[PDB]
RNA sequence: UGAAACCGUUAAGAGGUAAACGGGUGGGGUCCGCGCAGUCCGCCCGGAGGAUUCAACCCGGCGGCGCGGUCCGGCCGUGCCG
RNA sequence: CCACGCGUCCCCCGCGAGCGCACGGGGUCGGCGGCGAUGUCGGCUACCCACCCGACCCGUCUUGAAACACGGACCAAGGAGUCUAACACGUGCGCGAGUCGGGGGCUACGAAAGCCGCCGUGGCGCAAUGAAGGUGAAGGCCGGCGGCGCGCCGCCGGCCGAGGUGGGAUCCCGAGGCCUUCCAGUCCGCCGAGGGCGCACCACCGGCCCGUCUCGCCCGCCGCGCCGGGGAGGUGGAGCACGAG
RNA sequence: GAGAAAGAGAGUGGCGCGGACGCUACGCCGCGACGAGUAGGAGGGCCGCUGCGGUGAGCCUUGAAGCCUAGGGCGCGGGCCC
């Protein structure tokens, strides 16, 4: 039942979607996860360019 | 305002030093609390777990 | 008993700006002193744009600015916007400006203050010219919103260059029944 | 927040906004857009002309990067550059136009709406208008093509 | 300024109290303790207090300098008046009035150390 | 100094105390020659009466210029066309009363409302007594009671009409300016009547007290304030 | 902690149109006013008092400003120039 | 009789002083009297009772409920327009033809906060129109060269330059004038006949871009072709017409 | 506050040291007219509950939250203070 005027649009979420959401608390775990790991790894190539080659 | 005074610099001892450095003028910035209301408001929702 | 309706009897205005920052409302508890205390009625129009809204106080850039400058009779003259003097960079030479809003755009600031002009804000207004005495004042399009395309007489009817709500612009998108005279109808 | 919203002034009032005569009941004209041409028929042709039907042929994998070809106009023309060179161009005597590669700003197209000023110019595009490189010449000044 | 911090201050200051349909302002410069314009004492340049000395006896009358404002240390001066009621009052009128300091506030010090010296002077 | 700028203070108030005299001693003598104007309004139609029955034939008055409408029936279940001609004579409460001048554009919107008016041709101590009593003004479209002539003069002193019995005669004695005088008056909010209504329903030729009743309104007003 | 419905008992009051309710008073209670000889506050006059007492001066400190028309020295400009 | 003086020409027959009374811009007394320590005073309200008038039980669906319409014995606690996404408009805030780091990276509270700018990739906006190939948003003036039975320019040199009409808040000008004893007489302010430059917006007429139709002639060259460009007049567009996101 | 567009305008020539309240300008004050309401819309709550950042040199074993009350009260009212 739409209204007056604006746009009719089509919402993606006749499925069960609830089930399948994809949450992003853990985003600065790994903004800490993936800087350790470059960190850890600019240390084990000692003297070597640490972007790679 | 326009003008920037003189700020003095304190000793350890709590008397004034004869450093002297002059107000920033960071200082004179417009005071707005609407807007320091404002981003208090939506930054302070930031450091918040998640309830279910 | 009496005979009258009350459909209208509440008035609509604003009275107060509904902003709740504080140089805005002294720029207001100036100008409330100024319009009711002067018989100049610029100071009522300023008090009034005032208390008007982002959308009631649409940005005049600074080619329009010049442009309505340019026209005779009004030279050394100062000029009054109460919304925001952005600039317009599709034009090169800026003749020197008397301008006095309530927030100028750096770049506009630039372009005004090298070419020798002076930026005034209002409570400098308030002191150059109470009455605003030899003031052009000036306002920007209210119609100038995309909103405003949207208005009026709906599309799908005769006559009626409405711009309709569309998610997506394409060929697939609402070109079909109601536009065509090979499918369905125009109008 | 709930505290400014609808619901805490709609605490008392038994039918919470919504009528007595016709309840909220839960889907009274269909789910979503239904009904198109049925009983909404008068919305979406009040509201939404040329909504039903096909037109236009139909283009399989289309690549919106083999299309890429933006546009810039001739009063937006010197905002490309530097006020540098356009004033050196005003005070040199010689004649020596600056040369204005829009690729470089990102824009393929040159097409001319606006007054463009009088002093000349290399303007180097992928493409042109017939009005815009009718300005440059009647500003006097070339249009040099790239690809 | 003063306009700017007034609108500041006016509702979000740790000295106004708000309750039972009445506004107060606990400032310690503040003459006749309510929460306005004229009487607030933490904005203006010139700003007349009037309080209880330290001794149970004498009223001590503050007055803010002109010169220190960002200064708060340097910028309020006592001076103690332990002396008869009549002549405590003239002498907070003539440095009210006389010196032309801040004049709206001139007989409402009068009326704050007529209030204190009433309750200095022995219980019935 | 504060010589001589002291005593021009005086004089500028001096004059304007003169003034002021001056413009009462000016109603004063405006007020006696109404006085003048309505005797020989009274004697010359009971003159002129009689040296028509010294002949033998009749004379037949002017019809008059000047009626009094009150509202006498309530707001509810108003039909629209009866509505309309009564917000056009600024009977909206039930016991208002306007005056009203005669004419063939206003006789019949009168008798669209004849059910729900009374209305008749006021004496001239009716229309004294009412603007005394129950008369103020629209001023500034305000309802300001008329205490004193600087009220009626301020807003109809470019009719020259500057005091109250200016207003009154320019009513009674339908002027020039009546639409202006009238439309001044604030719509007269009179009481109910003592003693009480015959009939409010049917008209007062069939014992009642709607419609014409033309100079029987006098004794009307008389107990409606 | 120990509420409400419901119940026992004590006290008070009432009772033939089931009870209950709105407006209006009246009567009886129960507690409160810490009622139960009723306010103070300025200025003037008179009468008795008691002070280390006011005004004017002198010294010291502190503060404010017809603005010193224009005193000397600083600092600043979201001012300009060399 | 709300009529009071004198002096000057001619028609006609600008500050007097005091007191006082008040049907005068909303009430005062500069008038009084009683009763008060264990039996009395005040307490409108809240406890009980009495009387007169009034008085059907709520929710609900209904044209209409006290209904012989359904729900409800009573009480305590729990108990129903929430959250995510998209859109629309209105409002407040920052910046503004731009705007935004949301993804990544660099350095207890802090999983925050700051920072990047050769991390603006990207989104939205600054350009529309067409099914599509595509095209893609003012012009005007001068001089020369029945082209002659473009007085109308094909191409160049110079110049003006980015509409008009009506209404229009604001402003701008100012014929005259705002008195103190009178005349001349400057400055400041103010009022104002009349006349302008007219914001936003509205209405209308023009103009430009894209599609389409009709009419018609001219121009371009590396390829003179089933090539390319152009005009005039209608008409279709969610356009432009000195941003507004 | 005054029936009449506008200056309580500047210039040149003939003793006693005194004077209430105010103005949270979102404040205070002054006039006028008005007040019905279901479905519904909107505004204001110094109405109420729970938690969080600030703040009250807040309160509290010399007795907080809760609960009861024929006690004193305020507010149209939600409710609240003794
Ligand atoms: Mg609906
Ligand atoms: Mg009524
Ligand atoms: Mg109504
Ligand atoms: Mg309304
Ligand atoms: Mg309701
Ligand atoms: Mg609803
Ligand atoms: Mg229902
Ligand atoms: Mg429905
Ligand atoms: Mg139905
Ligand atoms: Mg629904
Ligand atoms: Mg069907
Ligand atoms: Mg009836
Ligand atoms: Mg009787
Ligand atoms: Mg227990
Ligand atoms: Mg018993
Ligand atoms: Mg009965
Ligand atoms: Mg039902
Ligand atoms: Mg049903
Ligand atoms: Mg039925
Ligand atoms: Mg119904
Ligand atoms: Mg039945
Ligand atoms: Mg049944
Ligand atoms: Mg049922
Ligand atoms: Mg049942
Ligand atoms: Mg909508
Ligand atoms: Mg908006
Ligand atoms: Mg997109
Ligand atoms: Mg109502």
């Amino acid at each position: 039942a739409p209204s007056r005027n604006g746009m009719i649009l089509k919402p993606h979420f006749h499925k069960d979607w609830q089930r399948r959401v994809a949450t992003w608390f853990n985003q600065p775990a790994r903004k800490i996860r993936r800087r350790k790991a470059r960190q850890a790894r600019a240390r084990r190539i000692a003297p070597r360019p640490a972007a790679g080659p | 305002a326009c003008a920037r005074p003189l700020i003095s610099v304190y000793s350890e001892k709590g008397e004034s030093s004869g450093k002297n450095v002059t107000l920033p003028a960071v200082f004179k910035a417009p005071i707005r609390p609407d807007i320091v209301n404002f981003v208090h408001t939506n930054l302070r929702k930031n450091n918040r777990q998640p309830y279910a | 008993g009496v005979d009258i309706r009350h459909n209208k009897d509440r008035k609509v205005r604003r009275k107060e700006p509904k902003s709740q920052d504080i140089y805005l409302r002294l720029l207001v508890k100036l100008y409330r002193f100024l319009a009711r205390r002067t018989n100049s009625t610029f100071n009522q129009v300023v008090l009034k744009r005032l208390f008007m809204s982002r959308t009631n106080r649409p940005p005049l850039s600074l080619s329009r600015m010049i442009r309505k400058m340019k026209l005779p009779g009004r030279e050394n003259k100062t000029a009054v916007v109460v919304g925001t003097v952005t600039d317009d960079v599709r034009v090169q030479e800026v003749p020197k400006l008397k301008v006095c809003a309530l927030r100028v755009t750096s770049r506009a600031r630039s372009r005004i203050l090298k070419a020798g002009g002076k930026i005034l804000t209002f409570d400098q207004l308030a002191l150059d010219s109470p009455k605003g005495r030899g003031t052009v004042l000036l306002s920007g399009p209210r119609k100038g919103r995309e909103v405003y395309r949207h208005f009026g007489k709906a599309p799908g009817t005769p006559h009626s260059h409405t711009k309709p709500y569309v998610r997506s612009k394409g060929r697939k998108f609402e070109r079909a029944r109601g536009r065509r005279a090979s499918r369905g109808y125009k109008n | 927040p709930s505290r400014l919203r609808k619901t805490r002034k709609l605490r008392g009032h038994v039918s919470h906004g919504h009528g007595r005569i016709g309840k909220h009941r839960k889907h009274p004209g269909g789910r979503g857009n239904a009904g198109g041409m049925h009983h909404h028929r008068i919305n979406f042709d009040k509201y939404h002309p040329g909504y039903f039907g096909k037109v236009g042929m139909r283009h399989y994998h289309l690549k919106r990067n083999q299309s890429f070809c933006p546009t810039v106009n001739l009063d937006k023309l010197w905002t490309l550059v530097s006020e540098q060179t356009r004033v050196n161009a005003a005070k040199n005597k010689t004649g020596a136009a600056p040369i204005i590669d829009v690729v470089r700003s990102g824009y393929y197209k040159v097409l001319g709406k606006g007054k463009l000023p009088k002093q000349p110019v290399i303007v180097k595009a992928k493409f042109f208008s017939r009005r815009a490189e009718e300005k440059i010449k009647g500003v006097g000044g070339a249009c040099v093509l790239v690809a | 300024s003063a306009h700017l911090q007034w609108m500041v201050v006016r509702n979000c200051s740790s000295f106004l109290i708000k309750r039972n349909k009445q506004t107060y302002s606990t400032e310690p410069n503040n003459l006749k303790a309510r929460n306005s314009f004229r009487y607030n004492g933490l904005i203006h340049r010139k700003t007349v207090g009037v309080e209880p000395a330290a001794d149970g006896k004498g009223v001590v009358v503050v007055m803010k300098r002109r010169s220190g404002q960002r200064k708060p240390a340097t910028s309020y001066v006592r001076t103690t008046i332990n002396k008869n009621a009549r002549a405590t009052l003239s002498s907070i009128r003539h440095m009210i009035r006389k010196n032309k300091y801040h004049p709206d506030l001139r007989m409402a010090a009068i009326r704050r150390a007529s209030a204190i010296l009433r309750s200095q002077k022995p219980v019935m | 100094n504060f010589a001589e700028l002291k005593i021009k203070r005086l004089r500028k108030k001096f004059a304007q105390k003169m003034l002021r005299k001056a413009r009462r001693k000016l109603i004063y003598e405006k007020a006696k020659h109404y006085h003048k104007e309505y005797r020989q309004m009274y004697r010359t139609e009971i003159r002129m009466a009689r040296m028509a029955r010294k002949a033998g034939n009749f004379y037949v008055p002017a019809e008059p210029k000047l009626a009094f409408v009150i509202r006498i029936r309530g707001i509810n279940g108003v039909s629209p066309k009866v509505r309309k001609v009564l917000q056009l004579l600024r009977l909206r409460q039930i016991f208002n009363g306007t005056f009203v001048k005669l004419n063939k554009a206003s006789i019949n919107m009168l008798r669209i409302v004849e059910p729900y008016i009374a209305w008749g041709y006021p004496n001239l101590k009716s229309v004294n007594e009412l603007i005394y009593k129950r008369g103020y003004g629209k001023i500034n479209k305000k309802r300001i009671a008329l205490t004193d002539n600087t009220l009626i003069a301020r807003s109809l002193g470019k009719y020259n009409i500057i005091c109250m019995e200016d207003l009154i005669h320019e009513i009674y004695t339908v002027g020039k300016h009546f639409k202006e005088a009238n439309n001044f008056l604030w719509p007269f909010k009179l009481s109910s009547p003592r003693g009480g209504m015959k009939k409010k329903t049917t008209h007062f030729v069939e014992g009642g007290d709607a419609g014409n009743r033309e100079d029987q309104i006098n004794r009307l007003i008389r107990r409606m304030n």
